[PDB]
């Protein structure tokens, strides 16, 4: 039995409603019992089990958790959401061997927009010294996760070699952080000056511009 | 409270043999007609069921798996194996034991988990550059293998773990009020366990 969950991925306010669907191949309910459980996880941390027979809530578990469905219909409600529940959230049905899983649905918090704080940082003299040249930008707490980041190398744009990461949504303030990284030889770094990352978001009309010369 | 602490070496090699150990503390393993899983967890986050042994020593196998797994317990030890033959990459995975719920086939109490990676790739400790200029601070952590740094500092962020030819690199940064540094030390420590090193890269002005 092979379980699909949808959305991929839910956008939810503060206090609103989340609604998460799981369709089975099979009927999972004898009529009575429905063979249907929900948990949720957090990134680097076990799932935690939440909702199982469909509609039985773990001991320690909140009643802002719901969950219902039958046959092949099954629904998890997340009311109100509050921010300590941004996680992956999964099904799972015990109907015949072996036990599957949903896919998962990705539960981000909405909150108000905040810019990012950018900060520049050169390539340390130990790195020079081993050959390689990393400039690098962070990014950090900033909403929506939607962000621009350009590199200027003595004025004009550069695009090869960037590499950027993003953290996952901090459980704490719903913000994302995310670092972009340039990567050199220390030849290419020697023989260039003026070194800049440009933030574009939406928070501000003007963009945010950190730099530093390699004096 | 029960708690489950699963162990078994983080880097094997393909072909090979995983195998894993599970010790409970706080309840017995041959309680109460309590049953115990294997659970594995994908890189993509999909979860695969592979077996439970129950308290009366009795074991079921998820099929697919069944020609290449074996799950015994050492009750002496309160504990749980789970070992894997015929390895691939298809294999490296975080492998979870769980204690399942009283009415059986689903999994109220997790353990910790532990990453197997199968590779036959050497294991390379990272070089750790600091990243010097409220004031914001770093640490850049480049070139190792396998998988499993952690950063902590003497308001962090993590940025995750990026593969290139064959290595990691990954970075963390910190932030603090610019009275406090370089007035007082900041240092990021990396722990490498694979490689068994740690680094204590002190940031300076």
């Amino acid at each position: 039995i092979v379980l699909t969950q949808s959305p991929a991925s839910l956008v939810v306010s503060l206090g609103q409603r989340a609604t998460i669907s799981c369709r089975a191949s099979q009927t999972v309910s004898t009529s009575s019992y429905s063979y249907m459980h929900w948990y949720q996880q957090k990134p680097g941390q076990p799932p935690k089990l939440l909702i199982y027979y469909a509609s039985n809530l773990e001991s320690g578990v909140p009643a802002r958790f719901t969950g219902s469905g039958s046959g092949t219909d099954f629904t998890l409600n997340i009311h109100p959401v509050e921010e300590e529940d941004t996680a992956t959230y999964y099904c799972q049905h015990s109907w015949d061997i072996p036990p599957t899983f949903g896919a998962g649905t990705k539960l981000e918090l909405r909150r108000a927009d905040a810019a990012p704080t950018v900060s520049i940082f050169p390539p340390s003299s130990e790195q020079l010294t081993s050959g390689g040249a990393s400039v690098v930008c962070f990014l950090n707490n900033f909403y929506p996760k939607d962000i621009n980041v350009k590199w200027k190398i003595d004025g004009s744009e550069r695009q090869n070699g960037v590499l950027n990461s993003w953290t996952d949504q901090d459980s704490k303030d719903s913000t994302y952080s995310m670092s972009s990284t340039l990567t050199l030889t220390k030849d290419e770094y020697e023989r260039h000056n003026s070194y800049t990352c440009e933030a574009t978001h939406k928070t501000s009309t003007s963009p945010i511009v950190k730099s530093f010369n390699r004096n | 409270d029960v708690q489950l602490q699963e162990s078994g070496p983080g880097l094997v090699k393909p072909s090979q043999t995983v195998s894993l150990t599970c010790t409970v503390t706080g309840i017995s393993i041959t309680t109460g007609n309590y049953r115990w899983s294997w659970i594995r967890q994908f890189p993509g986050n999909k979860l695969e069921w592979m077996g439970y042994i129950s308290y009366s020593d009795t074991i079921t196998y998820n099929p697919s798996l069944t020609s290449r797994t074996t799950i015994t317990r050492d009750i002496s030890r309160n504990q749980i194996f789970l070992e894997m033959n015929s390895l691939t990459a298809e294999d490296t995975a975080t492998y979870y034991c769980a204690r399942e719920g009283v009415l059986h086939w689903y999994f109220a109490v997790w353990g910790a988990g532990t990453t197997v990676t199968v590779s036959s790739a050497k294991t390379t400790p990272p070089s750790v550059y600091p990243l010097a200029p409220s004031v914001t601070l770093g640490c850049l952590v480049k070139g190792y293998f396998p998988e499993s740094v952690t950063v902590t500092w003497n308001s962090v962020h993590t940025f995750p773990a990026l593969l290139q030819s064959g290595l990691y690199t990954m970075s963390s940064s910190v932030t603090v009020p610019s009275s406090t540094w370089p007035s007082q030390t900041v240092t990021c420590s990396v722990a490498h366990p694979a490689s068994s090193t740690t680094v204590d890269k002190k940031l300076e002005p």
